[PDB]
């Protein structure tokens, strides 16, 4: 009973009844952009690799 | 007399090799152009 009563008092000092409109969306978009930029790079590199591979072989 | 005959193959082969290099070069330059354009405005 001691612990629950203390917890209720703590909630009575931290409650305000508003939705708290912070968030973390922008940095997550930026990081996703960077990952797909790296993927583009990896695709083009593989293509160059295969054309050089086929020229070296005759 | 046969020298001409033999020379031609090396010219054609070399020309073919040059053509192949052209495809690789235009491809690499397009890749670098794309990465420049995409990276220029990441800010």
């Amino acid at each position: 009973e001691a612990e629950l009563s203390a917890q209720i008092r703590y909630l009575t000092q931290v409650a305000t009844g508003q939705p708290h409109e912070g968030s973390s969306y922008s940095s997550r978009k930026d990081c996703q952009m960077a990952l797909k930029r790296v993927d583009y790079a990896r695709l083009k590199l593989s293509d160059v690799a295969r054309t050089c591979e086929q020229m070296l072989e005759n | 007399s046969e020298e001409r005959r033999e020379i031609a193959e090396v010219n054609k082969k070399l020309k073919q090799k040059n053509q192949q290099l052209k495809q690789i070069m235009d491809q690499l330059r397009n890749l670098i152009w794309d990465i420049n354009a995409m990276l220029a405005m990441r800010n």
